[PDB]
């Protein structure tokens, strides 16, 4: 009376349109997990780019010194004349 | 009905969870980008002092052929 | 050796940051 | 699932936005490949430049020291 | 060809894996370069002594004779 045949259908195009809708769902879902890999990964070169950092910046300053050394003495080789 | 409605919610909050995905989806490609930026500029200075290293391992093995003079004793 | 120590006790966590993160991914 | 990145089922706001965000994920993606093949060139050349400084840095090594015997040797 | 105009999400998806595959290469590549880079903290120190030595076996043989 209050519908009854039409709130009948009234449902079997909802249960479509939330098909058509998980549907779409599951590729966006689907982008997203890529997307969260291809996150993970650029955060990972920069924390890794960073730690070689120190490791290029020790590496620096222990040559800062390595060479300097082989200078300060470079010359005291001088006395291969005395 | 509590068919129908319940049917409608679902169709709302899957379309909410798909407008949640695209939100999380385009953070998440700033951050990828914020750390490419960084990552390509220590990347930069680092492949200077790379190079400085080298010059330094250079100037090492030149002050040293030298004290090669050591045909002395 | 007291240098050689710090040298080698370092790759180690260098090593367990390696693997963690290689494995992370699926690499060999 | 084109013709727009978004396919509107219902027509709301809630795509549009989706749209939006999709236009820009993806306008925003072939950018963070650009950088990947950058540094990802430049990784490999720091690092065979890195292996120079190795092989380099180990001759200097068979210098500061076995020139170093003759220091020893003579004084 | 023409641009691309019939599953732009997929076509997104793709061009999102390939980056991913790029980047599976650089994380790789970071990390030859990590330990590469640890040869060198290692031998930096390991020459940075290696002169620290032929120094003294100078100013100690200067300040000799020789």
């Amino acid at each position: 009376g209050k519908s009854a045949s039409g709130i009948i259908m009234e449902t079997q195009q909802a249960k479509q349109t939330l098909a058509d809708i998980e549907a779409r769902h599951a590729d966006i879902m689907k982008l997203e997990t890529s997307i969260r890999e291809l996150h993970d990964m650029f955060m990972d070169m920069a924390m890794l780019v960073e730690s070689q950092g120190e490791m290029i910046d020790r590496i620096e300053y222990n040559v800062e010194a390595a060479v300097d050394y082989i200078e300060t003495a470079k010359v005291d080789t001088k006395k291969a004349v005395k | 009905k509590t068919e129908l409605e319940e049917i409608q919610q679902q169709c709302n909050q899957v379309t909410d969870d798909s407008l949640e995905s695209t939100r999380r989806m385009l953070n998440m490609c700033e951050e990828s980008k914020e750390a490419g930026i960084r990552t390509l500029v220590m990347l930069d200075e680092q492949g200077e002092q790379l190079d400085r290293i080298e010059e330094g391992l250079d100037q090492i093995n030149q002050d040293m052929k030298d004290a090669e003079k050591n045909l002395e004793g | 050796e007291r240098r050689k120590e710090k040298h080698r006790k370092m790759e180690e966590e260098r090593e367990e940051m390696r693997q963690t993160i290689r494995d992370k991914y699926g690499l060999k | 699932p084109s013709s727009g990145y978004v396919t509107r089922i219902t027509n709301d706001a809630r795509e549009d936005d989706m749209e939006n965000n999709m236009k820009e994920v993806s306008s925003m993606i072939g950018n963070l490949r650009n950088m990947a093949i950058d540094m990802g060139n430049e990784i490999g050349s720091q690092n065979r430049q890195v292996d120079r400084i190795q092989q380099k840095a180990e001759s200097n090594e068979s210098r500061i020291d076995e020139a170093n015997k003759k220091a020893t040797k003579l004084l | 060809q023409p641009v691309q105009q019939s599953k732009r999400l997929q076509q997104t998806q793709a061009q999102v894996e390939e980056v991913v595959d790029i980047m599976r290469v650089n994380v790789d590549k970071v990390l030859e370069r990590d330990s590469k880079i640890s040869e060198l903290d290692d031998r930096a120190d390991a020459l940075q002594a290696g002169a620290s030595q032929f120094e003294a076996s100078a100013g100690k043989l200067k300040r000799k004779f020789w």
